[PDB]
């Protein structure tokens, strides 16, 4: 089981060695993309039957 | 449209094929098999004529499909639900495993391990109404095994003589007591019979009974 | 020679029958028992249909014919309830058309009940004798037999109301029903007789088949108990009426008028017992009662 | 020694967990407190596709948002036309035990797999006009749970052998094999750019994989039981997992944390399928409650329900243009909701 | 995937002859078949049609009640029973296959046809260009006009195109406007709406010189247009 442990430790070390951004800014980005494409969303704003394929 | 009109003719041509096929699949009989590595599922399959292996055989004007799914070696908790509503669940245990043990685990007898699998299937939330056929194999070797060794090794409690007659009987019953769906499903246990090969005939009869009895169930005439 | 000119009094006086302008001990007793039987039939069938409709579990062909039996027996309860409030002195208020209405209601209601019992018997024979586990069951043969039952019930209750009666042959017709003919009573009774012998052969074939196949391998007790009690209700509620009518149409000097009002109460008691004979075994549906 | 690496390894989990708290500045629920709600989402069954004679496990929309595929235990693979409800193709399978579907982005190919441990690829545009099977990708040792085409030649599959693989259909050999899952892998979702894909496994973890290198970039935990469905956010900077804890969770790839949990006290059955809306504002999750819920993906408020199925909702997919949502179920019916 | 037909030859007028087309190399049981005849000097003309599994049989005005068309799926053959041939039935009888499902290409493959020489509310498509001179490497446009709005409600303009090289069977180029058939170079393109249609070739060669045809499929009996021969 020595090999599995050795392969394991370098995995998290690679996982810990990444750039992490604040959730504050990433929260805004999900808010920004939903509002920027809000008016292109059929399900969010229902579309009249003239432009409704179903 | 002239094109769209021919289109709905295709969907009707498709649906005809689906119906004929649906009603052909219905008459075929769907049996799921499980068991231990050394159970004798292999021996049962021989009598009857990687992945999930399927075998087809016909007997007394009826078609049977046996699904040996023991080769899946994954988690049964995710893929067993696919077999919900098979006619019956054949299950194989080797009676000569009372005195052995798995070479990998410490002291869990093979026989106690077999029960553990039987417990989880007979009381599985997906097979509440499904009947179980239980084959007990290696009855022959068990006769000669019990003539030399005691049965007390695996079962501490045994109010019984070391005679095949009584020895087998206790085990069978010990298995049959596992089910808490006593008033829903029928366990038809049979001992593997070498020469007559009527293991097939027992299943035939056990299935028709499962069918006829089931017909009795939904129809409330029971 | 046909005469609808006369009133009910002429027809009764032509028969052996008595109008009973005055109330009687017998009349009060039968009114109480008949209204009790009718209330029981109506209540029991309301519960059976309510349960059969409220659970989506009971949405399968056998439960369909079960709910149909509940409705047919409710129809019988209503017919017997309307036959009461029209007996004893009240019968004197009748006319030819209305009397034929009353008797027609009774005929179609009981014929529907007998046909439902035969249909359920034929269905169980089919379900038992199929050789598959699932067999995705359609709603075709259940609705086919439901319309056969109702068609036969309505045709049988309307035939005497129109054409097959002794409005034209005063000499050649019944002693109990002064207007129905010996031909009609023979026909109704042979119909019911062959239906009973058909139910007897089918359930015996079921028992024989299950016995042979499952004994080759407790169900035997439950099956024989259910079979015996289903045919027993029919025999002990119908053999009286059927043999009484054959006697009326065949046997000279067979005083058959005396136990008539009671034998019909027995035949209605059949429909009284039916919803509980066909709901006691199904633990699930029975318990659904809450 | 084992204990040296283990006492070392349990430390490496600490810096990962230590750094994730330091980057947990403020909860999305606090940031989206003043966003105007989505309002009651009333979505009605527009079309109902009938023709399956068993329980459906898998369905996949087309890139043209009109055609779709479905597989069931009846051993039939059917390509539907959602507009006219008419069947375009009915593909017989060699194996009745099918658990997944994929419709190629070009629509030339369809792929299915299941307990037979093989990913079969069927060619749709065939001179002789009869869908023929092209290739059989047999390199797995467990049931296939998911499969998603990259191109007409690259398909990535996840199996019950705790491994995902990237295939080359022409050669029929695994170009890359993704290992590191300690439980049976249930579902995968490809990124919009088709450079990354996240996989959910029975070990209550989701891993972000790189399709070229074949190494796992990040691993997300937080669930309590099996992860049964997974989908990216439309922008490829977030994804959501459906588990047997009856919770859906929205993970971020950049912040490497969990943002939302969509749990309701009433709901106690396991999530079978999840999918997003074109804007990423709605998260549609197909539960075992026999119904399907629609979540506000930035408020975590259950706004809308799609209850039309007799049995459990096995699969649930939305169109590329977002004009419809189709749900399959074990009751053998596909319903198009709009 | 070849289609070959048998019969034809010389028949006295009033005789009844049978044409058999033996399909080979494709799923014949799931293909709706047609028959299209071409007069020795004139253009194409639709005559018959059978759907998949003989569910739907249609005919032209000139052959209604005179021709009987049948298919034998197990033997992969198609039959045409002709009754009381007139002098106006002298034509080469091509056999066409077509499959109708969302996005399919009907009339994609044409048989070699047979020569038949007898001894002795309908849409009209109009193209008034014939023997147009053109040089290889230039851009040429072929215009077509209809008498009816082919643009259906769903947005499908059921107008097709064909190319018949000298001494060869007709070949599909465009199965609906703004669509390109299988195995045809990208040079061919078609843009049009309602009753006005064009076929644009960017650069041509000696291989694609020949006569072009226009067909509608909005409704039966699939009237064709006159020829448009490219001169070179
Ligand atoms: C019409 C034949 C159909 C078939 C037989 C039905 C049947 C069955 C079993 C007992 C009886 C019958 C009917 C007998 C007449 C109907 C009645 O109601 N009689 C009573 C007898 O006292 C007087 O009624 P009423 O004169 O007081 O109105």
């Amino acid at each position: 089981s020595i090999a599995q442990a050795r392969k394991l430790v370098e995995q998290l070390k690679m996982e810990a060695n990444i750039d992490r951004i604040k959730v504050s800014k990433a929260a805004a980005d999900l808010m920004a993309y939903c509002e920027a494409h809000a008016k292109e969303d059929p399900l969010l704003t229902p579309v009249p039957a003239s432009e409704n394929p179903f | 449209s002239a094109e769209d009109k021919a289109a709905v003719e295709r969907s009707k041509m498709i649906d005809r094929n689906l119906r004929e096929d649906g009603e052909k699949a219905a008459r075929e009989v769907k049996l799921l098999l499980l068991g231990a590595g050394e159970s004798g599922k292999s021996t049962i399959v021989k009598q009857m004529k990687t992945g999930i292996v399927e075998t087809h055989f016909t007997f007394k004007d009826l078609h049977f499909k046996m699904f040996d799914v023991g080769g899946q070696r994954s988690e049964r908790k995710k893929w067993i639900h696919c077999f919900e509503g098979v006619t019956a669940i054949i299950f194989c245990v080797a009676l000569s495993d009372y005195d052995l043990v798995l070479a990998e685990d410490e002291e869990m007898n093979r026989m106690h391990e077999s029960m553990k699998l039987f417990d989880s299937i007979c009381n599985n939330k997906w097979f509440t109404d499904t009947s179980i056929i239980l084959f007990l194999n290696k009855k022959d070797l068990f006769e000669e095994k019990i003539k030399k060794s005691p049965l007390t090794i695996c079962y501490p409690e045994y109010a019984g003589s070391n005679t095949y007659e009584e020895a087998a009987a206790y085990i069978q019953c010990q298995f049959e007591d596992l089910n808490k769906r006593k008033d829903t499903k029928e366990i038809y246990t049979h001992f593997t019979c070498a020469t007559d090969t009527k293991n097939v005939q027992f299943v035939f009869d056990a299935v028709t009974d499962v069918i006829i009895k089931n017909n009795l169930k939904d129809c409330g005439l029971f | 020679q046909c005469f609808y000119n006369e009133s009910i009094a002429f027809f009764y006086n032509r028969s052996g029958k008595h109008l009973a302008t005055e109330w009687n001990t017998v009349s009060k007793l039968v009114m109480g028992l008949g209204i009790t039987v009718c209330i029981f039939i109506m209540l029991a069938n309301l519960l059976v249909m309510v349960a059969i409709y409220v659970n989506r579990r009971f949405h399968f062909p056998i439960y369909y014919l079960m709910a149909n039996l509940a409705a047919a027996d409710f129809f019988a309860g209503l017919a017997y309830f309307y036959l009461m409030f029209n007996t004893g002195p009240n019968t004197r208020r009748l006319t030819v058309s209305t009397w034929l209405l009353r008797q027609g209601l009774i005929d179609t209601s009981l014929t529907a009940s007998v046909a439902n019992l035969l249909a359920i018997a034929i269905e169980r024979h089919i379900t038992v004798f199929r050789m598959q586990l699932h067999t995705r069951m359609s709603n075709r043969r259940v609705v086919v037999v439901i319309v056969v039952i109702w068609t036969m019930a309505i045709v049988m209750g309307a035939i005497p109301s129109v054409g097959w009666n002794c409005i034209c042959d005063i000499e050649n017709c019944s002693n109990m029903a002064p207007l129905y003919s010996d031909s009609y009573l023979v026909f109704w009774a042979i119909f019911n007789l062959v239906t009973f012998v058909v139910m007897v052969v089918l359930y015996a074939h079921i028992f024989g088949y299950v016995r042979q196949r499952t004994m080759r391998m407790d169900t035997m007790m439950s099956l024989l108990k259910t079979v015996v009690i289903v045919l027993g209700a029919f025999i002990i509620c119908w053999t009286p009426g059927l043999v009484l009518l054959l006697l009326d149409v065949c046997c000279p000097q067979c005083d058959v008028l005396a136990y008539e009002k009671f034998f019909l109460l027995l035949a209605e008691f059949n429909s009284a017992m039916n919803p509980i004979i066909y709901s006691y075994r199904d633990k699930e549906m029975s318990a659904t009662f809450r | 020694e084992l204990d040296q690496l283990r006492q070392e390894a349990e430390q490496l989990k600490n810096q990962i967990r230590d750094a994730r708290k330091a980057c947990a500045d403020a909860t999305l629920s606090q940031i989206t407190n003043n966003i105007d709600p989505v309002g009651r989402i009333q979505m009605r069954t527009r079309r109902t596709l009938r023709g399956h004679l068993a329980k459906i496990y898998a369905m996949h929309w087309g890139t043209d948002s009109r055609l779709l595929v479905s597989a069931s235990q009846d051993g039939k693979l059917i390509i539907w036309d959602s507009y006219t409800t008419n069947k375009v193709h009915a593909i017989p399978l060699r194996s009745s035990w099918v658990m997944t579907c994929a419709y190629a982005p070009s629509g030339n190919y369809v792929a299915c797999g299941g307990l037979d441990n093989i990913c079969s690829i069927y060619n749709l545009k065939t001179r002789e006009g009869n869908v023929r099977v092209s290739r059989e990708l047999a390199g797995h040792t467990g049931y296939l749970s998911c499969c998603r085409f990259l191109d007409d030649n690259q398909i990535v599959t996840s199996s019950g052998d705790t491994t995902c693989a990237l295939w080359d259909i022409e050669t029929g050999q695994q170009t890359t094999t993704f290992t590191g899952h300690t439980g049976d892998v249930m579902s995968l979702s490809l990124a919009p750019d088709t450079r990354l894909f996240v996989s959910g496994a029975c070990d209550a973890s989701a891993k972000l994989w790189d399709v070229r290198e074949g190494m796992c970039r990040q691993t997300f935990t937080g669930h309590e039981s099996d992860i049964n469905a997974i989908c990216f956010f439309p922008n490829g900077n977030a994804f959501a997992t459906g588990s047997d804890d009856a919770t859906c969770r929205l993970f971020d790839l950049r912040a490497d944390q969990e943002l939302m949990t969509y749990s309701h006290d009433n709901i106690i059955c396991g999530i079978t399928s999840v999918s997003f809306s074109k804007s990423g504002r709605l998260l549609l999750a197909g539960y075992d409650d026999f119904n399907c819920n629609v979540w506000d993906a930035l408020k975590a408020d259950r706004a809308g329900v799609l209850a039309g199925h007799d049995n459990r909702v096995s699969c649930l997919g939305v169109t590329d243009d977002g004009m419809a949502v189709a749900t399959g179920s074990w009751d053998s019916f596909l319903k198009i909701w709009n | 995937v070849q289609l070959v037909e048998s019969g034809g030859g010389l028949v006295q007028p009033g005789g009844s002859r049978k044409l058999s087309c033996s399909a080979s190399g494709f799923a014949f049981s799931s293909f709706g078949m047609h028959w299209v005849r071409q007069a020795p000097e004139k253009g194409l003309e639709w005559v018959a049609y059978i759907s998949s599994g003989s569910g739907t049989i249609y005919y032209a005005d000139t052959v209604k009640g005179r021709f009987t068309i049948s298919r034998d799926d197990p033997k992969n053959t198609l039959f045409l029973q002709m009754t009381s041939l007139r002098s106006e039935d002298t034509a080469m009888y091509y056999c066409v296959r077509s499959i109708y499902y969302y996005g399919s290409s009907p009339f994609d493959f044409w048989g070699q046809g047979t020569t038949l020489t007898v001894s002795s509310s309908d849409i009209v498509m109009t193209q008034a260009t014939s023997s147009v001179p053109v040089t290889p490497g230039e851009s040429v446009s072929i215009s077509c006009r209809s008498s009816k709005s082919l643009l259906h409600s769903n947005g499908n303009t059921y107008l097709y195109w064909f190319l018949q090289r000298p001494g060869q069977s007709p070949q599909l180029l465009i199965y609906r406007m703004s669509n390109l058939a299988s195995g045809v170079p990208d040079r061919f393109s078609g843009s049009g709406s309602g009753t006005a249609f064009t076929l644009t070739i960017s650069r041509l060669e000696a291989e694609d010189v020949g006569v072009y045809y226009c067909m509608q499929h909005l409704e039966y009996p699939l009237t064709f247009g006159a020829g448009t021969k490219l001169e070179l």
